[PDB]
RNA sequence: AGCGUGUGCCUACCCUACGCCGGCAGGCGCGGGUAACCCGUUGAACCCCAUUCGUGAUGGGGAUCGGGGAUUGCAAUUAUUC
RNA sequence: AGGAGUGGAGCCUGCGGCUUAAUUUGACUCAACACGGGAAACCUCACCCGGCCCGGACACGGACAGGAUUGACAGAUUGAU
């Protein structure tokens, strides 16, 4: 009943199957290399990982 | 608040007091008897009874309805 | 006369299902009866054809000014 | 009065005829619709719908059932009934012609009304 | 993630920085703060508590990490510690001008 | 809020041996990772130990998508009162 | 008999000085060793916008690692290789070993 | 030719050579790669050589529209895409 | 001094306006208009039409083992076992 009403829409694909690992949002994700996080949290936490500006 | 659509309530449990009287019966001696059948499933207990409707019945954890 | 079945302009017709290669009057009459079939059956594509707009479902907010004034 | 024929087969021998050759007789879209396993993992709505269409009233006007699903493939077993269909706000009470076969139920349910332009 | 976790944690102990040293069968990390007698807790309770926290959270086998605690020398030359000290001074209701003059006087007394 | 009675006792006894547990911030995925030997939900655990936070036995602070929790002397006293164990046994949080 | 030592890091000076440490240890142990060979450094390019909102001039930021990789071949028994990789461990570099 | 990319914590969606079926998009086994190793000596386009076309809204241009066949997905009608 | 162009033709996309149960909204000279990394079939979703669950912790006063609620099969019901 309610337990199968809660699980009706599969999450095997689409934008809803992933979100940002910090701010928990579903816009502007980075799926490269397993970051799985949005571009502006990436800008906030870029240089601590090692993403340093040379180019 | 009071909208255009009227409010409809859920399945309210009526206070059916002294339902234990419907579990068993007392004869002249100390022997016991029942008016409800026994579910033989392993998921059902040995003391768990089964419902009483006009045509069929209904189990507890089993939810099997034996129909002819 | 050794022509493949997929090399035709009309395959699996609605009336007989045979593989027919229509001609100019034939294609004109078949398009006319198909348009009147959708108009009689009252589908979305028939309504778009009766109104005289696009049937393939694309944007026409900005384009399509050549239909009328 | 004309004996109408759909894809070269008449109504009786498309009515009593089996599902896999029906899928063969259909087009490419309906072939993939019916050839992707059992319609039970997600199409229980369609299952209950065509069984509620399968139960039949006596000889009068047919019963009305309402659908919230516009992606129905028309079958020979459910043709000739009276079905209302949801478009988003109201229900479009429409009749099933014998020539519905091969289409979708959403095509015959118009959603947006035609527009009219006055003074911008 | 570990740096964000420790900045969320040690808001009153004056956290400065962390380093991760790789070693087989020993995931050695060293914490750094402006005070070492408060990060351990009572008889070193909080340090092994957060050791159990990171061993349960990050999926490592038990006993992999062993967290030490080192007091940073020349605390006035670290921007994190001075910013946290100024935040602590502002949180006490002090005026911004006197606190700013005090921290800049301490910074120039440190030798910057 | 209809937690089975075995679940709260299971949460309390896993909390007794190690005085911290972690929870991913998600009320949708039900299966707890390191409670793989039994069917234990996640939102029920979250709401129950949030009620423990509301009482004040534990201390709760937030993270990226995870939770962390603490056990004080009053918290382990309440846990020993609830589980009905003598004070001769000590949790590993307060031990070397 | 053919043990292969793979070294990867991000800083180049620490990696070259620990490669010098390995080659000097192999020289003082008086065994046949081969010098390091340099793979091309794979760049880690991710380009993203600057502003959070959708206002302003279209400006972009470019970020990079410099993954420098070297590997050496040791014609030596495994026990001395195990004690060399047990000693002299730094957080700058990463030591990977394999055998087939 | 050169930047690159390529089997994943929640996850299950990777890159494809080789051998058959089919005009075609596509289908099954067959193997490698956690990557200077395998796709891949990445036989790319433009360009070059030889016929056909001959100033014509024309073999330029391909909008609009009808039918049929495939893959993705739990589902494509308001043509998903080809 | 020039070269390539745009603005003219068709198409894609965005904005204004009209219409709509709803056509969600920010941004209007450089310094907005293929911008929000916005190529939206479902999630996205913030808009509308419909019905369920609480995801109202904790204190105070009522209720309580004789009982405080959830979990449904026969036939009507939207939309659904
Ligand atoms: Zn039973």
């Amino acid at each position: 009943g309610h337990q199968q009403l809660y699980w009706s829409h599969p999450r095997k694909f689409g934008q809803g199957s992933r979100s940002c690992r910090v701010c928990s949002n579903r816009h502007g994700l980075i799926r490269k290399y397993g970051l799985n996080m949005c571009r502006q949290c990436f800008r906030q936490y870029a240089k601590d990982i090692g993403f340093i500006k040379l180019d | 608040k009071s909208y255009t659509t009227p409010k409809k309530n859920k399945h309210k449990r009526k206070k059916v007091k002294l339902a234990v009287l419907k579990y068993y019966k007392v004869d002249e001696n100390g022997k016991i008897s029942r008016l409800r059948r026994e579910c033989p499933s392993d998921e059902c207990g040995a003391g768990v009874f089964m419902a009483s409707h006009f045509d069929r019945h209904y189990c507890g954890k089993c939810c099997l309805t034996y129909c002819f | 006369y050794k022509i493949p079945d997929w090399f035709l302009n009309r395959q699996k017709d609605v009336k007989d299902g045979k593989y027919s290669q229509v001609l100019a009057n034939g294609l004109d009459n078949k398009l006319r009866e198909d348009l009147e079939r959708l108009k009689k059956i009252r589908a979305h594509r028939g309504l778009r054809h009766f109104w005289g707009l696009r049937v393939r479902g694309q944007h026409t907010k900005t384009t399509g000014r050549r239909g009328r004034t | 009065f004309r004996k109408f024929t759909y894809r070269g087969v008449d109504l009786d021998q498309l009515l009593d005829m089996s599902y896999e050759q029906l899928m063969q007789l259909y087009s490419a879209r309906q072939r993939r619709r019916l050839s992707r396993g059992l319609r039970r993992k997600q199409h229980s709505l369609l299952k209950r719908l065509r069984k509620a269409k399968k139960e039949a009233p006596p000889m009068e006007k047919p019963e009305v059932v309402k659908t919230h699903l516009r992606d129905m493939i028309i079958l020979p077993e459910m043709v000739g009934s009276m079905v209302g269909v949801y478009n988003g706000k109201t229900f479009n009470q429409v009749e099933i012609k014998p020539e519905m076969i091969g289409h979708y139920l959403g095509e015959f349910s118009i959603t947006y009304k035609p527009v009219k332009h006055g003074r911008p | 993630e570990l740096n964000e976790f420790l900045t969320r944690e040690l808001a009153e102990d004056g956290y400065s920085g962390v380093e991760v040293r790789v070693t087989p069968t020993r995931t050695e990390i060293i914490i750094l703060a402006t005070r070492t007698q408060n990060v351990l807790g009572e008889k070193g309770r909080r340090i092994r508590e957060l050791t159990a926290v990171v061993q349960k959270r990050f999926g490592f086998p038990e006993g992999s990490v062993e967290l030490y605690a080192e007091k940073v020398a020349t605390r006035g030359l670290c921007a994190i510690a001075q910013a946290e000290s100024l935040r602590y001074k502002l949180l006490g209701g002090l005026a911004v001008r006197r606190a700013c003059y005090g921290v800049l006087r301490f910074i120039m007394e440190s030798g910057a | 809020m209809l937690m089975p009675k075995k679940n709260r006792i299971a949460i309390y006894e896993l909390l007794f041996k190690e005085g911290v547990m972690v929870a991913k911030k998600d009320v949708h995925m039900p299966k707890h990772p390191e409670l793989a030997d039994k069917n234990v939900p996640n939102l029920h655990v979250m709401k129950a130990m949030q009620s423990l936070k509301s009482r004040g036995y534990v201390k709760e602070q937030f993270a990226w998508r995870h939770f962390y929790w603490y056990l004080t002397n009053e918290g382990i006293q309440y846990l020993r009162d609830y589980l009905h164990l003598p004070p001769e046994i000590v949790p590993a949080t307060l031990r070397r | 008999h053919r043990i292969r030592i793979t070294l990867t890091s991000r800083n180049v000076k620490s990696l070259e000085k620990v490669c010098a440490d390995l080659i000097r240890g192999a020289k003082e142990k008086n065994l046949k060793v081969k010098g390091p060979v340099r793979m091309p450094t794979k760049t880690l390019r991710i380009t993203t916008r600057k502003t959070p909102c959708g206002e302003g001039s279209k400006t972009w930021d470019r970020f990079q690692m410099r993954i420098h990789k070297r590997l050496i071949d040791l014609h030596s028994p495994s026990e001395i290789v195990k004690q060399i990789t047990s000693i002299s461990i730094e957080p700058g570099v990463e030591v990977e070993v394999t055998i087939a």
